[PDB]
């Protein structure tokens, strides 16, 4: 979650308190995340050190 | 008898940023399936990684020219997420809305030359404490700093280190502030041959250690 | 490190390069679903009012930041002063239902009221622009809402993004600088 | 000392839809039994399923008759909860209640005619982006579209498939809207032999995946 | 139920919250239901697809 | 039906040193790390037992010299953290925050003298009852005393006991308190030999059993 | 702690109640501690009781 730090659990039902999400068959569908992590780090070419 | 209970002056107000819940009055509603919808992002940084924008120069290009006289600097400006060269990217779209930040910046120059242009730079980290940045690649040459020349690849890409006191800094600039409190960078050109005209163009990016917190909405509404 | 910029494939250099270390980081504060969930100010205000997430401010923390999207979704928390009683309606409903009491209808305790409200719209998710030739028969269209709500008159409106998603992110400016340097402004400090 | 408690502002209105229940004051009755009660219904649906009720054609009747003339279009009408012709159908009776729909709408047509009457029709769903409903079975032929004959079978389903770009439909009209936005239904008569006069009751029902969302209390009170 | 979402157990014995309903011998007495899942669905006649 | 629940009348004031918290509201901020830093105290008796600080006496000086004179009284005081004498001490600091105490309370006396100054020196605690603290050793002698020389040693440490009816004591002294509740300290110079003008610095800190109970503000602001 | 007696879990996350602290490797750093124990307690010289 993002800015929310109850400890207890709802009183209300999960169904009443959000919209329930459906799929047709959360995922690490996370574009950037993938490209940011896929970036050239090292060093092209050789190196003297 | 019941339960008793004490209302404790000083809380229940509402506030903006609370982390509770309203109660909720229109149950069982299932959204239409968004599976696999492109193009997420679930952290601003991840873009501000993959996705470098460019630095605004002179009249307002993205680019910095060969100097054709004598003048080896051909840039110089403010380390600050303010920083006016930096007014055009999404890191400092991003970075307003945040109070302080620490880590790495990273700086891309691109070669836009003809293939019998060359060209052979510098860049230099200038920490605080000197009066004013160099405009000699001669004396900046005793900062962290890093030459490379034009070639078969275009790119060149440099870490911005954070070298500070405290731990965090501010992301904006109090007006007090007379030189900027994290120092300059200067880029350099310490020669070319038949690069007259041609252009170096700049971008900026988060690096793998940067970080913003303390969120803010500071803009005149 | 050199690259073939042209190619547009990310790279992410470190001071190890020239003989440093790239410290530990915690970027809580720029998570999305966290950032954007907090409330935000809606500014033109009517006895009845269609709940539109784009007419938040755009230099706000949570405007600017979703119109650094191009699609989202989201639950919603609404935060609303009204004179007489509240009556919400969701997305697709004829403007006539307000005055029905069946609809969810809050009736007036003071100071203000809070609710939560569930996505509504038929779309899979939503635009904060959207390319249309015509879209009919900077306009956006109209099922791009999240209902519409009414009393005898509304003072405030906030609202609150819940569970936020955002896609394809699109260009977030700064204040432009016409100060030679940097753009200076005053920073809270002790008196 | 006792249990501290904020009383949070903007909680504990009244909320006509809300999710709780009232405090009970008269307690222990014991209802008569009712059991196995006949003919109850659990969702509004499964009747709309059962139970198909009549459109409404010309002056107000629920067929239409077979054109002694050289026209063959025997009918036509918007694809929608809202259409003048489905104005007294149960399903649009239940779907004013709400605000979208998805799914089949299932029509049916039964023949009226005398043995020695005899006919042939088409039906055809004209889905949206065309400027008008075409006149002819040989246009509408290149739509989704059925044919059948009249013979022993009396009535002949048809089931109007649910194609739109968004996975919900409103169940209402805007007054901007046009040209309808899900398109028509356009009944045809190829031929027919002695079957002047002669009528074809058509009537409408839920499908199998029809859905109606979003409760709402429209009508003027 | 319908229309309630509280996840929390009632504070008040069921006796006093609701009528009893009693019972000469809820159930699947939905003829409704059982009416609609009786429909035709099928096509009459032979195929040629 | 909900939760019934009483509202009790008297409770939910704030109260300047309850022990409950707010509710949060800006959260999620991860802090510079400050492991190790050093110089912490946890207590401040912890400080006051480690760092003696200096008595006041005549003009205001941090040390008592010998008389040249037939005098043998070098010091007087009342045993009281509001004595005059305790006035520059840390322990009066803290003591002052506090309504009362008890247990042990630690002088130190550390000789200045050249290398060719001798002397011996007596402290006594006069405990209560007493009308006027005595001005010769003769007569303090029969109290709790020591005595002690001058040599390669500088510094010499005494305890004042805790005798009391009461179990406590008060940090403060009252306005109808003729005598010192809790006695007096009398310093003595039984002898001296070329000491004349010398010093004898005196300091005071906490004992192992010294314990300060009840916070109180009472400074004038 | 200091000056809290609740004797009851508290209704919000650690995280929103407090700031994390962070390290770079509480302890018994306390520095005045360890010099008020270090304190010399006993008697310099021979004793004569």
């Amino acid at each position: 979650s993002g800015n929310t730090g109850s400890i207890i659990n709802n009183y209300y039902m999960q169904q009443y308190q959000n919209s329930m999400s459906t799929q047709l068959g959360t995922q690490n569908n996370d574009w950037f995340s993938k490209l940011a992590s896929s970036a050239f780090t090292g060093l092209f070419g050789a190196l003297l050190a | 008898g019941i339960f008793p209970v004490a209302c404790a002056d000083g809380y229940g107000g509402l506030v903006t940023t609370d982390p509770k819940t309203a109660d909720p009055v229109y149950g069982k509603v299932y959204n239409p399936p968004k599976t696999n919808y492109p193009g997420r992002f679930t952290n601003l940084l991840d873009v501000a990684e993959a996705c470098p924008t460019f630095l605004r120069f002179d009249d307002g290009k993205p680019y910095v020219v060969t100097r054709a006289d004598d003048t080896r600097l051909l840039a110089k400006f403010d380390v600050s997420l303010a920083a006016k060269h930096m007014s055009n990217t999404y890191l400092s779209g991003i970075a307003q809305y945040y109070t302080q930040y620490s880590g790495t910046i990273n700086l891309h120059f691109m070669f836009t030359g003809s293939t019998d242009s060359k060209a052979r730079y510098m860049v230099a980290y200038i920490p605080p404490g000197v009066e004013t940045p160099p405009d000699t690649p001669e004396e900046a040459a005793h900062c962290i700093h890093a030459e490379w020349d034009t070639g078969l690849n275009s790119k060149f890409t440099f870490s911005i280190p954070y070298v500070s006191a405290a731990d965090y800094a501010y992301t904006a600039s109090d007006t007090a502030e007379t030189t900027n409190v994290q120092g300059w960078v200067c880029v350099y050109q310490i020669t070319h041959g038949k690069a007259e005209n041609d252009t170096l163009l700049v971008s900026a990016s988060a690096g793998k250690d940067f970080e913003l917190r303390l969120p803010i909405d500071p803009r005149t509404q | 490190t050199t690259t073939t910029g042209e190619s547009a494939d990310p790279v992410t250099t470190t001071v190890e390069n020239y003989g440093g270390d790239t410290q530990v980081q915690r970027r809580h504060h720029t998570d999305v679903g966290f950032i954007m969930d907090r409330f935000v100010k809606i500014n033109s205000l009517s006895p009845t009012h269609v709940i539109d997430l784009m007419q938040t401010h755009k230099h706000g923390i949570v405007g600017a930041l979703l119109r650094a999207a191009t699609y989202y979704f989201s639950d919603l928390e609404i935060v609303v002063r009204h004179d007489g009683n509240l009556t919400w309606v969701p997305n697709g409903a004829p403007e006539a239902a307000l005055s029905n009491t069946s609809n969810p209808t809050a009736y007036n305790k003071a100071p203000f009221t809070r609710l939560a409200l569930p996505y509504t719209a038929p779309h899979r998710v939503l635009a904060t622009v959207y390319d249309g030739t015509n879209k009919y028969s900077t306009q956006l269209p109209a099922s791009f809402n999240y209902g519409a709500i009414q009393a005898q008159a509304i003072h405030e409106l906030l609202v609150r993004m819940k569970r936020a998603e955002l896609y394809c992110p699109r260009p977030l400016l700064a204040i432009k600088v016409t100060s030679q340097d940097r753009y200076k402004q005053k920073i809270i400090a002790p008196a």
